[PDB]
């Protein structure tokens, strides 16, 4: 379960 | 999550179009940049978000995909895109970079011409032993070396070394050394090296008998 | 605009701490958003991510190394540290810092991720070798013509030039007047934490018996100088 970048989350 | 790019390497003459492509474990929906990198310089930025063009990059480049196929396109090779190209993707941490493509100028297939050398007298009086093996002028640059004394297969104890491609007649160079103590190189008889590459039509050995006059 | 350098020790010894320094110009730490990361590549190898710091003190590092490695900021000074600790000769690459965009903004709010996708500049990188052996210069030993060496009309001979720390090595033949098929190999750090490297040339073997072949061999930083004569087994 790789952690998600910064701004894997925006738009 | 592994990036794994292709070719490794691939020839190509100015004017070329060429594709290089980039295929990820997992999604990493567009976070990916391609990147060039000119020996002795730091890599430099062509694209990012998998499609777009770093400001100030030429735009014979081009990038597409999403997900897990990713592609850089140079629609004409110029002089100075004979270089090394890496994707990274910034999708999730850490932010992985793939494994390289190396694009050399295109020649034709010219089979390596192989020597061998045996250890000096000079440095065996030191103790040490160095059996040399040399591909001369060949390309492309793909070739496998292996060592055998008295038969037997050495794994690990010899070290490569390759030229940069020539600048007047585009070839390569290889030198592959085995390092023995002196106590060792006197037990055994027969020294070769076995050499490999697209431009022999089979895999040429080159030995000599230890001691021999 | 943006320019960044990084500064550090050119050796260090096993089991030391290496730190080093990007100082940059251009932006700001306190941009929203903003990172900056290090990278780097071994001899001959590709690129492996280190670590990224962010404007928030947010960072991450690599999981391989995570526990060698501290990141850290100053951004009144304009720069950037990272700390390895417990190197060891795996350690030896070139390591860059790198510039990450922050997300577009309108009026202070992010609204398009996509210029944070890449490292968009990098500092000119700096080399740094870890190895615990002390300066020595190369021992020369002749690679010799024979019919083994022999294809055609054309011979090979050369010098391996071994055993030196640090680098580098330059090699010349003939005093500067063989210039032409000579090709000589990039060292390769053996073992011993000492750097071997052979040179050799091709040449008619017709001139074999008329022809003398040295070369030459300056190694500045042990103050050595070695002229081989390379003759006929």
């Amino acid at each position: 379960l790789l952690e998600l970048d910064k701004w894997a989350s925006l738009w | 999550l592994q990036l794994t790019q292709s070719p490794s390497s691939l020839s190509a003459s100015v004017g070329d179009r060429i594709t290089i492509t980039c295929r990820a474990s997992q999604g990493v929906t567009s976070a990916l940049a391609w990147y060039r990198q000119k020996p002795g310089s730091p890599p430099q930025l062509l694209i990012y978000d998998a499609s777009s063009l770093e400001s100030g990059v030429p735009s014979r480049f081009s990038g597409s995909g999403s997900g897990t196929e990713f592609t850089l396109t140079i629609s004409t090779l110029r002089p100075e895109d004979f270089a090394t190209y890496y994707c990274q993707q910034l999708h999730f941490y850490p932010h992985t970079f793939g494994g390289g493509t190396r694009v050399d100028v295109r020649r034709t297939v010219a089979a390596p011409s192989v020597f061998i050398f045996p250890p000096s007298d000079e440095q065996l009086k030191s103790g040490t032993a160095s059996v040399v093996c040399l591909l001369n002028n060949f390309y492309p640059r793909e070739a496998k070396v292996q060592w055998k004394v008295d038969n037997a297969l050495q794994s690990g104890n010899s070290q490569e070394s390759v030229t940069e491609q020539d600048s007047k007649d585009s070839t390569y160079s290889l030198s592959s050394t085995l390092t023995l103590s002196k106590a060792d190189y006197e037990k055994h008889k027969v020294y070769a090296c076995e050499v490999t590459h697209q431009g022999l039509s089979s895999p040429v050995t080159k030995s000599f008998n230890r001691g021999e006059c | 605009r943006i320019t960044l350098k990084e500064s550090g020790p050119p050796l260090v010894k096993p089991t030391q701490t290496l730190t080093l320094t990007c100082s940059f110009s251009g932006f700001s730490l306190s941009d929203f958003g903003v990172g900056v990361g290090w990278i780097r590549q071994p001899p001959g190898k590709a690129l492996e991510w280190l670590a990224i710091i962010y404007s928030d003190d947010d960072k991450r590092y690599s999981p391989s190394l995570n526990t060698r490695l501290t990141i850290t900021k100053d951004t009144s000074k304009n720069q950037v540290v990272l700390v390895m600790t417990r190197v060891s000769p795996v350690d030896t690459a070139t390591y860059f810092c790198a510039h990450r965009r922050g997300p577009t903004t309108l009026f202070g709010v992010p609204i398009a991720r996509g210029p944070v996708n890449a490292m968009d500049v990098w500092g000119q990188g700096i080399t740094v070798t870890i190895s615990s052996t002390s300066t020595k210069g190369p021992s020369v030993f002749p690679l010799a013509p024979s019919s083994k060496s022999t294809s055609g009309g054309t011979a090979a001979l050369g010098c391996l030039v071994k055993d030196y720390f640090p680098e580098p090595v330059t090699v010349s033949w003939n005093s500067g007047a063989l210039t032409s098929g000579v090709h000589t190999f990039p060292a390769v750090l053996q073992s011993s934490g000492l750097y071997s490297l052979s040179s050799v040339v091709t040449v008619p073997s017709s001139s074999l018996g008329t022809q003398t072949y040295i070369c030459n061999v300056n190694h500045k930083p042990s103050n050595t100088k070695v002229d081989k004569r390379v003759e006929p087994k």
